[PDB]
């Protein structure tokens, strides 16, 4: 219970960071997986 | 005589304990077999996670973003364009394999 | 009855008091921290983030697995008015080899006399001219229901396998 | 309630003991490196964006 | 008796608020618990391999400090997915050799990873030969292309 | 005020994982193979293997449903901006292009349906494409 306390404390101090992770990672996974959908490859825009 | 003095308090205590115990009984009867089965099934993932517990903190650097390592993202990707260095190899080994 | 009940009640009262004096003060803190972190990750925005991740990650995983070419190693990335009206695809190299193919399930392994297609569970025939949908008599793996087909493959997939790909009963392979 | 709790404990005591042991062995490395977890959780949102 | 009144009221309130929640959670945890148990063997090896590969995939993209290191060789690509047959599926199950697990670590001594075909509707299994692309030439004005789309190249 | 909330949140999480059980199973199957693939492709320690496929414009990119062509930013600016939401290939949901895109992800809660997000999986409003992708601009 004590080690769970310290783990949960470091998690609770960074609960806003967990929420930010979920928020900013749930809004681009479809967009990122879109590129590698056409075929057995992934498109790239080689600017140079 | 003293029991007659505190009959109301005794009845209140019994009723409060019964109120607690009814909810406790319904919870512990509706979650006996399900909890037993969930623990029996979760034993193995717990053991295997204990095996991999030392390496989990290092794996979190990659196990979420499989091809990207979190440490050097802010300097590899400078905004809208991923940086890259192209090594166009035309050796006969690459030609034979490709 | 009553003597054992009294003795056990006294013992469990002492044990409970020791337990609560020992563990309650940290158990409360653990419960509070768990509640706060779960509430932080179950706000509507994290809720939809988790929902979209759970929805869209398996397909990303399957596609990136299909990206990798075992024989050439690494990942294949082709380069790319909006774009040119004409496009070409000269040829496709041998990404895998017959020796390098391992099946995730024992039902997806083709029987002797048939080979695998780019859609797992659909088994074509193996001959010199079998490339390009030219051999009739294909079979489909059991439990492959729910896959739509084009008319070209459906004309070559026999009645039984085509029915199984949409209907209930599973075919009996020869 | 007394009978139900007695039955639940009589059925789930060994599994709870094993669960506590596995939880201890899982959490010991995490507590040993409780600062690296904080650092990666702080850093990950920037990389994700 | 007074302490029993207070404790009974408080505990009854807490249990009445949080009992059905726990019951339905423990009822819904059966499939997730069975799934986690079924695919337990591929947990330790997965985490070990990711820990091993983390320094390498970190030094690859962090070695220069301003770019990423890649080895670029030209190759041919396969036919794009057809509409009905190659639709996404989430019916993946099992692991290598039919049961969940991991391959032994891939050094240079055993470099080619065995390709694992899963019930997803997309695969690159029959790419065992050099063949010309089925949509070899395509026109994007009237949507007419040379060759016939297929799943059996 | 803490234990009931914790139990409710755990119930929510367990229900969500029960509705997406097959999704979790597929990810847990594809993670070990992903590790094996990384091991195969990382035989060279400093350099990773990245091949380029031959054939130009064989699959064309769908710019329908993504950022406008005039909103592309110059590479000379390293400033990071907030990422917009709801961008994916909005083609009419046929043809060989982008068959395995977001518009075809099976919906776990709704049998026999495909949508990009669970929000669109739940909505009963029929899916309407933004438009077929042209090659002479105006992709809207």
């Amino acid at each position: 219970l004590e080690q769970l306390r310290t783990v949960s404390d470091v998690l609770n101090e960074r609960k806003q960071d967990l929420a930010d992770i979920l928020t900013v990672a749930g809004k681009f996974i479809t967009s990122l997986a879109e590129a590698l959908a056409s075929g057995p490859y992934f498109k790239v825009m080689l600017v140079n | 005589q003293h029991f007659a003095e505190t009959r109301d308090l005794f009845a209140d205590a019994v009723t409060a304990l019964g109120r607690l115990s009814a909810a406790a009984d319904e919870t512990l009867s509706g979650s006996n077999a399900n909890l037993h089965t969930n623990l029996q099934n979760l034993q193995r993932p717990l053991k295997q996670l204990g095996r991999a517990a030392p390496y989990l903190v290092g794996a979190l650097k990659l196990i979420l973003t499989v091809p990207f390592n979190i440490d050097n993202i802010p300097k590899a990707i400078r905004g809208d364009y991923i940086n890259v260095s192209l090594k166009l190899d035309l050796t006969l080994s690459s030609v034979d394999n490709a | 009855e009553l003597a054992n009940a009294l003795q056990d009640l006294n013992r469990v009262l002492k044990t409970t008091r020791e337990f609560l004096d020992r563990n309650g003060g940290v158990l409360t803190h653990d419960i509070d921290n768990l509640e706060q972190v779960t509430t932080a990750i179950l706000q509507p925005e994290p809720r939809d983030g988790l929902e979209t991740g759970l929805h869209a990650y398996p397909n990303l995983a399957a596609n990136v697995l299909n990206i990798n070419s075992p024989n050439q190693g690494g990942i294949i990335g082709l380069p790319v008015f909006n774009y040119l009206p004409f496009g070409m695809n000269l040829a496709s190299t041998a990404m895998t080899l017959p020796k390098q193919i391992a099946y995730s399930e024992k039902r997806l392994q083709p029987p002797p006399g048939y080979k695998d297609t780019t859609v797992p569970g659909i088994w074509s025939r193996d001959t010199l001219f079998s490339h390009g949908n030219h051999e009739p008599g294909w079979i489909v793996a059991p439990g492959m229901q729910g896959v739509q087909v084009q008319p070209a493959t459906a004309n070559m997939l026999t009645p039984e396998s085509l029915a199984e790909l949409l209907g209930g009963p599973d075919i009996v392979p020869p | 309630a007394a009978g139900s709790l007695a039955d639940l404990l009589s059925d789930n005591r060994p599994l709870l003991k094993d669960t506590i042991g596995y939880l201890d062995v899982i959490q010991a490395p995490l507590v040993e490196q409780k600062q690296e977890v904080s650092d990666i959780l702080v850093q990950m949102p920037q990389a994700l964006k | 008796l007074v302490a029993a009144v207070g404790f009974g009221n408080t505990g009854g309130d807490i249990f009445e608020r949080g009992g059905p929640y726990l019951v339905r959670g423990a009822q819904d945890l059966l499939p997730t618990s069975a799934l986690l148990d079924e695919y337990s063997p591929a947990l330790f090896c997965t985490i070990r391999n990711y820990h091993d590969a983390a320094p390498k995939l970190a030094g690859a993209l962090g070695g220069n400090g301003y770019s990423l290191l890649t080895n670029s060789l030209v190759v041919g690509v396969g036919n794009p997915y057809v509409y009905p047959d190659n639709l996404p599926r989430v019916n993946a199950k099992g692991g290598p050799e039919g049961r969940p697990g991991c391959w032994q670590p891939i050094t240079r001594d055993l470099w080619p990873f065995p390709y694992l075909v899963m019930d997803t509707g997309a695969s690159i299994a029959p790419y065992n030969h050099f063949e010309l692309g089925q949509p070899m030439f395509a026109e994007y004005v009237w949507g007419r292309q040379v060759g016939e789309n297929t799943i059996n190249p | 005020e803490s234990l009931p909330q914790t139990l409710a949140n755990l119930e929510i999480v367990i229900d969500m994982l029960k509705r997406y059980n097959k999704n979790v199973e597929q990810v847990l199957v594809a993670l070990p193979q992903g590790a094996a693939v990384a091991q195969t492709g990382t035989i060279f320690a400093p350099e990773g293997l990245l091949h380029f496929g031959l054939g130009i414009n064989a699959p064309p990119p769908c710019l329908t449903g993504f950022l406008p062509a005039s909103q592309w930013r110059s590479p000379a600016d390293t400033r990071t901006e907030p990422l917009p939401s709801g961008l994916y290939c909005k083609i009419p949901k046929d043809a060989p292009n982008a068959v395995r895109g977001a518009r075809n992800y099976p919906c776990a809660d709704v049998p026999g349906k495909r949508a990009a997000t669970p929000r669109e999986c739940r909505s009963d409003e029929p899916y309407q494409p933004l438009g077929t992708n042209p090659w002479y601009g105006d992709p809207d």
